[PDB]
């Protein structure tokens, strides 16, 4: 099914990231999302965001320039910056270096989305 | 991880072929007439390649938080 | 009683596809023709050779 | 038919004459094989 | 049409002999080219578009070369001489119903199970003599087989009077009992149509037929009535409808294999033999051997074709003319 | 009645092989009077001779030509017959306009 | 999986006591088998308790 897999030889082979599609929006499923864990107990994603450790980068945020030339990301969106960071593991996903190289970059858009909901915070708080 | 239009190869090709050992015949009643893709049985070639390419990665020197190694 | 048979075709009908104007029919053992729709040439040419 | 008629079919096109058309194939078009790892059956047959 | 080949055969429409290549000057032209060490032969023709020549027919690889003439290749259209069997009874007899079946056999389809089966009908009456009678049968006859609102053109019928006993007087759907007006007939003749034709899509085909009689009481026996007789043919097709449709095959093989597939997007070919005159045929029929231990003949075919005026002249200066350039045996016909 | 190998028409409409009356089977015989004889291993030789294609097979690539044309020729070939143990089983009776 | 009509085939064979038939009264029986292609659909379903 193709997101975030590499289903060659017989196998299922992930690096970890977890393309949530097909579903739709919040407001637009039923079910208002995928549902995916209820470990809060609406663990609820969308058909853009994607998920990597149990961490949800979203896809409705837009990415600082503040931001962009540090944590140094790609795309336009953070879900789009994590769909482009991993493009290098999700053909090796069993790499030893690959997943040291995805783990650490991972981390990264982390701490840089993190810092894009304290900003926003203390913008809207403000 | 086959395309259906790779199926649909595989699908058009030989599978039977005829006698073998105008044509003279001989024998009577056992009739005897007197890196290319298919193996005149029906059969597909699988060439397989390996090889050992190059990948650019990067040794880097850290510092341990706790201790300074 | 031994009998035989022989057709030849060139090797250009490997895989010749009939763009059908009018359409492609066979003979049937009955002696009606009959319609097909095959796309491919070498169908009418086993078939009327059995 | 020409081959053997086309395996690449949905279920349901796979009707009573499509698999009668598959086993009159094999009372015709299958007494001559280049087999890659067999002796002929007229050699095996002056072996016994 | 379509026709059977002997692996190629290609057309050449021999309309001016100009002896060489500098006097080619209007299409259609032919020049048979040789050496002077006679062992290629071709035919530089000149072509609606320029001067071509055809594969260079090697002159120790011939195997037959035979011209025919127009009369050979006219299809004689069969007739029958309808008449009364003299052995049932000379006369009609005066309360049975004479009827004839017509059992035609190529109808719309080619297999002889595609059939037609059209009638003609009298009653004969007393004092109702033969010569009143074929001409009470050959106009009911026309009118179901001379129709003007068939699909298909089936038969001719005619009456032949024992005065004149050669000419034929037509009888169709409106010849009245006036018009034809004799005392001394004495058969109805029944002979083929030619069918319509259509360059290239509608071949040149023949509807045959059998004049089959019913049976009439005479003394109680049920006697089959008639008889019918295959007569020599008089009326024969030309050769116009034939090589008319040959030219049209045979300019696919050189040239452009289909022929009108797609109408905005066609190459158009100007052909060149008129489909209303008589043509002679000359075929020169070789092969190609190579100098191996794989030799043998890829054969082939020629194909030349010059008008008919009557007495062949324009195929036998072709003729005359192939044989000092090559140095074949051709028969001037 | 099929008129495409009866041609000589009958004078009374139809073939004249619609009038021929067959007794095929005259009681029983213990054994089939009439049967096909068949060899006993005789299938027919589907043979090809092609060159570098083979438009039946479908074969694009030959190892082992036989000539160097490009074509393919079928040939196959079969000896049959029949045998009618009792002739004297069966009695026929044809129309003489069929000329024996 | 005999029809009434196939046990008559087998009833009505000639008494022999491209060939159906042997010379010991013997029935010519073919078995085939081969690997056709089926068309499956490869599902990938989000579990609604954990997310595995």
């Amino acid at each position: 099914a193709f997101g975030g897999w590499l289903n060659t030889q017989g196998g299922d082979f992930t690096n970890g990231v977890t393309f949530i599609n097909e579903g739709g929006s919040h407001e637009e499923n039923p079910y208002q999302g995928i549902q995916i864990g209820v470990d809060g107990a609406p663990n609820l994603v969308e058909q853009g965001e994607v998920v990597y450790d149990d961490y949800v980068f979203s896809d409705r945020m837009e990415i600082p320039d503040d931001i962009r030339k540090e944590y140094k990301l790609r795309g336009k969106t953070f879900a789009k910056a994590a769909k482009s960071a991993q493009r290098e593991s999700e053909e090796r996903p069993n790499d030893p270096l690959s997943t040291k190289g995805l783990q650490a970059a991972m981390e990264r858009i982390a701490t840089a989305q993190e810092e894009a909901r304290q900003r926003k915070e203390a913008h809207r708080e403000g | 991880v086959l395309s259906p239009k790779d199926i649909k190869y595989i699908e058009t090709m030989p599978d039977y072929i005829g006698q073998g050992a105008d044509e003279i015949t001989v024998r009577d009643g056992t009739y005897f007439f007197d890196l290319l893709p298919y193996d005149l049985a029906g059969n597909l070639r699988v060439l397989r390649l390996y090889w050992k390419s190059k990948r650019k990665i990067l040794k880097v020197k850290s510092y341990d938080p706790e201790t300074g190694e | 009683t031994t009998i035989r048979i022989q057709h030849k075709v060139a090797g250009n009908k490997l895989n010749k596809k009939l763009a059908m104007g009018i359409p492609m029919v066979r003979n049937l053992e009955s002696g009606k023709q009959v319609k097909d729709t095959a796309n491919m040439w070498m169908h009418y040419v086993d078939w009327e050779v059995e | 038919f020409l081959n053997f008629p086309r395996q690449m079919l949905p279920f349901s096109k796979k009707t009573k004459q499509w698999r009668k058309d598959c086993l009159l194939w094999a009372n015709q078009k299958t007494f001559f094989n280049y087999s890659l790892v067999r002796k002929s059956v007229i050699h095996k047959k002056i072996n016994y | 049409m379509v026709i059977s080949i002997n692996q190629v055969r290609q057309l050449y429409v021999a309309k001016a002999l100009k002896a060489n290549t500098a006097a080619l000057t209007t299409a259609g032209d032919i020049v048979p080219k040789a050496d002077t060490a006679k062992t290629t032969l071709y035919f530089q023709s000149m072509s609606p578009a320029g001067i071509v020549a055809s594969d260079k027919i090697n002159l120790k690889h011939v195997l037959y070369a035979k011209a025919t003439p127009s009369e050979a290749l006219a299809h004689k259209l069969v007739r029958y001489s309808v008449t009364l069997d003299a052995d049932v009874s000379a006369t009609p007899v005066a309360g049975q119903n004479y009827i004839l079946r017509l059992a035609f056999r190529q109808y719309i389809g080619l297999s002889e199970e595609d059939q037609y089966f059209k009638y003609g009908e009298v009653i004969a009456r007393s004092g109702m003599t033969a010569s009143d009678f074929y001409k009470k049968m050959a106009i009911s006859l026309a009118k179901n087989l001379e129709n003007k609102t068939e699909s298909t053109p089936l038969v001719n019928i005619y009456l032949i009077s024992a005065a004149a006993a050669s000419t034929d007087v037509p009888v169709t759907s409106a010849t009245k009992e006036s018009d034809l007006t004799a005392t001394d007939y004495n058969q109805i003749i029944i002979e083929e149509t030619e069918q319509p034709w259509v360059l290239g899509m509608m071949p040149q085909a023949f509807i045959p037929f059998t004049p089959q009689f019913l049976t009439i009481t005479v003394d109680g026996e049920d006697r089959l009535w008639g008889v019918a007789t295959v007569v020599t043919p008089t009326k024969t097709v030309p050769d116009g409808h034939l090589i008319a449709d040959l030219e049209y095959f045979c300019m696919g093989a050189r040239g452009d294999i289909y022929r009108g597939m797609g109408y905005p997007n066609i190459i158009k070919t100007t052909y060149l033999v008129d489909p209303g005159a008589v043509y002679d045929v000359l075929d020169i029929h070789y092969f190609y051997t190579g100098s191996n231990e794989s030799v043998q003949k890829s054969e082939k075919t020629i194909t030349l074709v010059a008008v008919d005026d009557g007495s062949h002249t324009a195929m036998n200066a072709l003729i005359g003319a192939i044989n000092t350039a090559s140095g074949l045996t051709i028969a001037t016909l | 009645d099929d008129p495409v190998r009866n041609k000589i028409l009958h004078p009374m409409g139809g073939v004249a092989f619609s009038y021929r009356y067959d007794i095929w089977y005259i009681g029983t015989m213990d054994q089939p009077n009439i049967f096909k004889c068949k060899i006993k291993g005789d299938n027919e030789y589907r043979g090809y001779q092609w060159g570098i294609r083979n438009p039946f097979t479908g074969q694009k690539g030959n190892p082992y030509m036989s000539f160097d044309e490009d074509s393919a020729v079928i040939h196959r070939m079969a000896t049959l017959g029949v045998c009618v143990l009792d002739p004297t089983r069966t009695m026929s009776l044809i129309p003489a306009i069929l000329q024996g």
